[PDB]
């Protein structure tokens, strides 16, 4: 089992960008949220 | 004996560089996937 | 030069040694 | 002569008023930039942002038209913006004895006496700014007014200015009135005495003064008194490599996170540029372990201060830590690049700083702009193409209404950083000899702490350094040298503002002539001039140029 | 003036008082008093909190009984040490944190006595472990709002660090009051005496855990683990098939043998090894 765990460390690659949500959709969420608090 | 002596260390240190570098490249991606899980 | 070719190359063995200990620390710290 | 020799080489005023001569003869700035930043009229930080920005881009040039353009918008904000206003004048008049009292003749505390005691209070601050490392009448004139004054509304300026001028001297009497400034048990004198208390004792390791400081910083209830001393006990020890380790371990052991943070500053200052193992294990180890975010931010911002000797290694390890879970480690990571590779236009470091502004946290978006400013000063489009890629970016984030004031504060700060001194001053934590420039080191470490005091990072004029050769034949006489260069003249590129409403490589250069440190090797010696250098020309600054 | 860098130090006990009294009377906006130790223009400290009994049926912040805060103020005065009334609180049950129109009036009665009274909001229901939602506020001047003058003169990078909730932005938030950053005063002495005193098993692992039914329960997992292993002889056989994201969207109605299997393997493992070793220490220790 443990060698099938140590030998399972060769596929992990190309995990580059972990985008949280967005930037522009966060800005429009701030705009529409500011409008909803403005109402 | 500077040829047979001093050049006999560059041939050896590089072997540690090659596989410990590989272990580092394994282990930092190892952390990477988990870090993406944390932020996500 | 050849004299710097060994000292400046074990310099990155000292620089190389710390990092596996570092990811060793973050390995548990991201779990907890 | 040889009797006058110690005056010529130990006062060194023929670099002070001669680089001041280089600043009054060399000034390449803009009004249109501050007209573009004029648009944000509001009672936010923006007033202090602009009036610290023109002081950042007018260091030692004595140009009073960007301040003398108005008095209403300048004097609009109050109670600390006037403290910052009377603060900002000394960097503009830096390195000049005469125009210190006579222009501040309005700003004596007993001539006008207005309702603003900070406008008349923070003057001695600016006198300390002009005469930093110039101990004279500034000591006693900024000492006897400190014997008898009001509370910590002038005592900030006289205390910080007095320790600033008496920085690293151990005159022991400024230490005496810094003891009676220390034991006031006052949260507002904690900033006044905590920093200068280390400044006069720089590198001194007076362990009884250590005992007074860490003995006093254990029982007070306030935190600014716990914070000025936190940098002061870091500042008493400087480059010792082993001699602090009991104190480093002692501050790190205590439950106080501010004191552990101070231990991180102290191990940062005891290993300046030193790639040591004992520092890099536990200094980086804590950055894993500890639970306060402040000690983590200083814990990662120690790395460039201990590793600015080789800037090739910090982008290899701090890129690994720009993706931390917390924006504190993500923030001090970016400032760790910003203190590491700021002397060069490191393409790898700009490559790492590129997605840093994309983060949804405002202050790490800010520190991306600070490090993005420090990476590329006096670098015009040929060292790296991202300069004009970012000139549109700071304007892009400053001309928005819907951005954060804290986010754009790194941009309005980054303008005065980026266009500092008319592209005539620069940062250098490093001499050509291999020795560091310790007032630039203390100036950039103190420049980190704009967090808990905004004009605390006004202490940056000790980091602004020239890149200019100066020819000379006697004690005084200017020669008339006209040498040239050889390599690509597009390296001699200028800011050149656009102002919207066949290739010569022979750059003829006078004695007040700026030159890039990359351009120190591409020049040509004067071979046919009457003046010919006895020295092999390798460094800038001031050199002999023998009349042949 | 203030510098939006107030940094309220509080306690370790007062938060426990806030959650207990705010929790036991949950649907009503309960309240009480905050007897702290006042310090400078910058910081303020509150070490102790005593609640107030209600007025009647009805969710409100209500009024105060200065008889009750008088004698209650003099109660610990004769026994412990005097302190100063530094603030007060109420309890939104399931709301978040803001100032209501009812809250701002009784706030306005309390800032008139001392200008550095503190309006404290707790919400002990939207808290799980690393959550307390103790966003304490205090009024800002509507006079200066009519002046259009932007208040509070930021001199430190300590205020705009936390990001405000959209519900407080719907409410007063930045038109009537202001936010305050806090922390927690800890020592060594309490941390150990809670850490060593919370969940300590006494002599439990030195038992045998139902010696007839340990192996019987071990059967009682394996018996259905057989047919779950038949499901593991079922679910492998649709590989080399339609695009295993389809094998992700499709397994949302029926259980997989994989995760369910490695569950039971761990359960039988830790079930058996602990009873195995704990069975064997007693043979040596007991004769
Ligand atoms: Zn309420």
């Amino acid at each position: 089992h443990n060698m099938s765990v140590k030998a399972m460390r060769f596929p992990p690659k190309s995990y580059n960008k972990d985008l949280e949500s967005a930037e522009e959709r966060r800005e429009r969420e701030q705009q529409d949220l500011e409008f909803a608090k403005e109402m | 004996g500077l040829r047979q002596y001093y050049l006999s260390k560059i041939e050896e240190l590089q072997l540690i560089v090659n596989d410990k570098s590989q272990n580092l490249r394994r282990l930092q991606a190892q952390r990477n996937e988990l870090n993406a899980k944390v932020r996500l | 030069d050849l004299y710097s070719r060994y000292k400046k190359l074990q310099q990155e063995l000292e620089f190389l040694e710390v990092q596996e200990e570092y990811i060793k620390d973050e390995q548990k710290n991201l779990k907890k | 002569d040889q009797t006058l020799k110690m005056i010529k080489i130990l006062s060194g005023e023929m670099a002070i008023e001669l680089h001041l001569q280089f600043l009054i003869r060399n000034n390449n700035t803009d009004l249109m930039i501050l007209k573009n930043t004029k648009d944000a009229v509001r009672n936010s930080v923006c007033h202090t942002a602009t009036v610290i920005a023109n002081s950042f881009m007018h260091c030692g040039t004595t140009s009073d038209q960007f301040l003398r353009d108005n008095l209403e918008w300048l004097a609009r904000a109050t109670n600390w913006a006037k403290f910052t206003a009377t603060a900002s004048l000394g960097v503009i008049h830096k390195g000049h004895e005469k125009e210190a009292l006579q222009l501040m003749a309005t700003y004596l505390p007993k001539d006008t006496s207005p309702g603003s005691a900070y406008q008349e209070g923070g003057g001695l601050y600016a006198l300390g700014l002009i005469h930093a490392n110039h101990g004279g009448d500034i000591i006693d004139y900024l000492l006897n007014q400190l014997k008898n004054a009001s509370n910590d509304i002038v005592r900030h300026g006289g205390s910080l200015g007095l320790g600033l001028a008496a920085m690293g001297t151990a005159r022991q009497d400024v230490y005496d009135l810094l003891k009676t400034n220390l034991y006031q048990d006052d949260a507002v004198t904690g900033e006044a005495a905590g920093l200068a208390l280390g400044l006069v004792m720089l590198g001194s390791k007076n362990a009884q003064a250590i005992e007074d400081m860490v003995g006093y910083a254990q029982e007070t209830q306030h935190e600014k008194i716990l914070r000025g001393l936190a940098v002061g006990i870091a500042l008493v020890m400087y480059g010792r490599m082993e001699e602090a380790d009991a104190l480093i371990e002692s501050l790190c052991r205590d439950k106080d996170p501010i004191l552990r943070r101070s231990g991180m500053y102290t191990v940062a200052m005891a290993y300046c540029g030193s790639g040591n193992n004992k520092a890099i294990r536990r200094l980086l180890h804590v950055a894993v372990s500890d639970v306060n975010d402040d000690v983590r931010r200083a814990a990662v911002e120690s790395l460039g201060f201990i590793l600015f000797r080789t800037p090739e290694q910090c982008p290899s390890v701090v890129s690994l830590l720009s993706e931390s879970y917390n924006p504190h480690v993500r923030y001090g990571a970016a400032m760790a690049l910003g203190i590491c590779c700021a002397g060069t236009g490191n393409k790898e470091a700009i490559n790492l700083l590129e997605p840093m502004t994309n983060d949804p946290v405002n202050y790490v978006r800010q520190g991306a702009l600070i490090a993005s400013a420090l990476i590329m000063i006096q670098q015009t489009e040929i060292t790296c193409p991202k300069v004009n890629q970012f000139r549109q970016l700071y304007s892009k984030v400053i001309n928005d209404k819907h951005d954060d004031v804290m986010a754009k504060f790194g941009a309005i700060l980054a303008q005065g950083i980026l266009d500092a001194g008319g592209h005539n001053v620069t940062i250098s934590l490093q001499s050509r000899t291999g020795h560091t420039h310790m007032p630039s080191v203390v100036g950039v470490l103190v420049f980190t702490q704009f967090w808990f005091w905004f004009p605390l990072s006004h202490f940056l004029s000790l980091a602004y350094t020239p890149t200019c050769v100066i020819g000379l034949n006697k004690d005084l006489k200017m020669p008339k040298v006209q040498y040239k260069s050889n390599c690509k003249p597009s390296t001699f590129a200028y800011p050149a503002p656009l102002e919207v409403p066949p290739e010569p490589n022979f750059q003829l250069l006078d004695n007040p002539a700026r030159v890039m440190p990359a351009q120190l090797k591409v020049l040509t010696m004067p071979e046919t001039c009457r003046y010919q250098p006895f020295k092999p020309l390798s460094i800038g600054g001031i050199i002999i140029l023998k009349d042949t | 003036a203030v510098d939006t860098a107030e940094q309220v130090y509080i306690s370790s006990l007062a938060l426990l008082k806030m959650l207990k009294h705010g929790r036991a009377g949950v649907p009503m906006e309960v309240m009480g008093l905050m007897l702290g130790e006042f310090v400078d223009d910058y910081t303020v400290r509150v070490i102790d909190v005593f609640a107030m009994p209600q007025s009647g049926t009805g969710v409100s912040v209500e009024a105060v009984d200065p008889v009750f805060q008088a004698k209650m103020l003099d109660m610990l005065k004769q026994t412990g040490r005097p302190e100063m009334v530094v603030g007060w609180y109420h309890s939104h049950p399931g709301f978040g944190c803001w100032l209501s129109g009812v809250d701002i009036n009784t706030q306005q009665s309390f800032e008139a006595l001392s200008e550095r009274a503190v309006a404290v909001v707790v919400d002990p229901i939207q808290s799980v472990k690393g959550k307390v939602v103790i966003d304490a506020f205090r009024l800002i001047n509507a006079n200066m709002m009519v002046l259009g003058h932007e208040p509070r003169q930021t001199t430190s990078n300590l205020g705009h660090l936390n990001k405000p909730s959209i519900q407080a932005l719907i409410h007063g938030l930045n038109r009537h009051y202001y936010s305050i950053t806090i922390n927690y005063r800890k020592n060594e002495l309490e941390q150990k005496m809670l850490l060593n005193l919370h969940k300590k098993s006494w002599m439990e692992g030195l038992t045998l855990q139902d010696y007839s039914e340990h192996c019987k329960h071990n059967e009682s997992v394996v018996k259905e683990m057989l047919e779950l292993a038949k499901n593991y002889n079922k679910a492998v056989e649709e590989e080399d098939k339609m695009t295993p994201e389809q094998l992700a969207i499709k397994n949302v109605g029926k259980q997989d043998p994989k995760r369910h299997l490695e569950e039971h393997v761990d359960v039988l493992m830790t079930s058996n090894i602990v009873q195995c070793l704990a069975a064997m220490l007693d043979t040596v220790v007991f004769k």
